[PDB]
């Protein structure tokens, strides 16, 4: 019935566990490069 | 370890890279009873279907694995599907075995599950097996992982270990589906055409039984057996989930080697997954009036639906109750040449 | 002196850093593409 | 088919993990 | 020489919960 709603309840998921680290990964990109 | 290097100096003939691998013996228990194989690899492929050599596999049993966790069987699969360098893997990739000790049981495993954990585990002079002596040194825990299969949800132990060139190149390689899509739909498929031809055999005849095998019949048979009580009939295609098991298969292996029958009997409703490729035997001294004696014990059988397979091209299905209808078997023989390739050589 | 090349060896460090994520980003990308 | 592909999304999903844990190597020296 | 200590127990922090969010990941499915 309703494998369609899980998959998509999956991907919004993965999608805003994706968020996480497009948030962390500019910002440890960011801390790095003070050093000059 | 003695299978890892018992088929690594053999199969390197058929095949360049050889995976050492476990079998729990709760998960195999389900393929063949009493544990009775003691192999013959076939990788198919998932888009690239086509035919490949059968190679052969060393598995000895009864031995244990390093660990006291888990006492299971031994074996080995092997790899050749990537063609020239096998830096690229192919994804969703099955490969199916032959273990056996006089063919029983059948065994099919991914790539995935193969190659993701073997990365997560991690005045003359006598010849001297030098694979042999470098496996001896590692004799450690962590050379075995344990690994989920996909087809039976039971865990697989693979056994890598940093040996040589050829486990060292493997590791290294990565790259960027439909391989049991195929085995169930043609299964279906013919299964289909078999009672389409049912189909019309009943309907160019009157709907009428023939009743070759006789067998004696109660008055309460259109009552305990409801009218058109094609229950089993409906279902019997959705309950052929096998065929390399099945007899309809028996036929077209055994058309080389010179003809008997071969049934595949299945329970009236979900009794259990009963029965698949059996025999009726014309050869030993049981003869015509043993082959009878079985035939006739067959058509009593109140609990359970029949079909019957010939060697030589004809396709029959027994009722429970001695009933029978009349078909035909015949197929395109490029799937003849298929099957044929799928069990063993043309 | 010889504070001058170790602020150099830390952006190759980090060269590594930016490169090897796009290793993890087209996987998921894949596993979309599959499933 | 489904039990398949839950079977298969987690056997994949450890390689990406397994892969974060290798580029958690370089972490331990920066 | 104080930025190479906060940056790092955070990333360890972060990388200890992405494998909390595939954790939770699995406790869905």
């Amino acid at each position: 019935a309703q494998v369609l709603k899980n998959r998509l309840l999956r991907v919004e998921l993965d999608g805003i566990m994706r968020d996480h680290l497009a948030r962390a990964e500019e910002i440890r990109q960011d801390l790095d490069a003070v050093v000059a | 370890m003695d299978v890892h290097i018992d088929n690594q100096v053999l199969s390197g003939l058929g095949t360049p890279l050889l995976v050492h691998l476990f079998v729990p013996d709760t998960v195999m228990a389900e393929l063949c009873p009493n544990r009775v194989p003691n192999a013959w690899c076939q990788t198919l492929f998932s888009d690239r279907t086509g035919l490949t050599r059968v190679c052969r596999v060393f598995a000895a049993r009864g031995m244990l694995p390093g660990r006291p966790s888990h006492r299971g069987t031994f074996t080995s699969v092997p790899v050749y599907c990537d063609e020239g360098l096998p830096e690229l893997y192919n994804p969703f990739h099955v490969a199916a075995l032959r273990f056996y000790d006089e063919l029983v049981g059948e065994l099919q495993i991914y790539y995935l599950s193969l190659f993701e954990g073997a990365k997560r585990a991690l005045l003359s002079r006598v010849p001297v097996s030098f694979s042999k002596t470098r496996r001896a040194i590692r004799e450690s825990r962590a050379l075995v992982r344990g690994i989920a299969h996909i087809f039976s949800p039971h865990a697989l132990y693979v056994v890598t270990y940093p040996e040589l060139s050829a486990q060292g190149r493997l590791h290294r390689m990565t790259a960027v589906l439909g391989a049991p899509e195929r085995e169930f739909r043609f299964l279906i498929s013919v299964a289909l055409r078999i009672s389409a031809s049912f189909r019309e055999k009943l309907a160019m005849q009157a709907w009428t039984a023939q009743q070759e095998i006789p067998v004696v019949i109660p008055t309460s048979y259109s009552r305990i057996y409801k009218n058109s009580d094609l229950i089993r009939e409906a279902f019997f295609t959705v309950q052929t989930r096998v065929s390399w098991e099945s007899c309809w298969v028996k036929a077209t292996i055994s058309n080389a080697p010179d003809a008997c029958l071969w049934i595949d009997s299945h329970p009236l409703y979900e009794e259990g997954a009963s029965a698949w490729g059996k025999v009726i035997d014309s050869r030993p001294p049981g003869g015509l009036v043993g082959a009878a004696s079985q035939l006739v014990a067959l058509g009593t059988d109140g609990h359970c639906v029949h079909l019957a397979t010939t060697s030589d091209g004809q396709a029959f299905l027994v009722l429970p109750g001695g009933f029978v209808i009349k078909g035909q078997l015949a197929l395109t023989p490029e799937e003849r040449g298929y099957i044929l390739a799928r069990h063993g050589i043309r | 002196a010889s504070r001058v090349l170790s602020r150099f060896v830390s952006q190759l460090r980090r060269k590594l850093e930016r490169s090897t994520h796009r290793l993890i980003a087209d996987l998921e990308r894949l596993k979309f593409l599959y499933l």
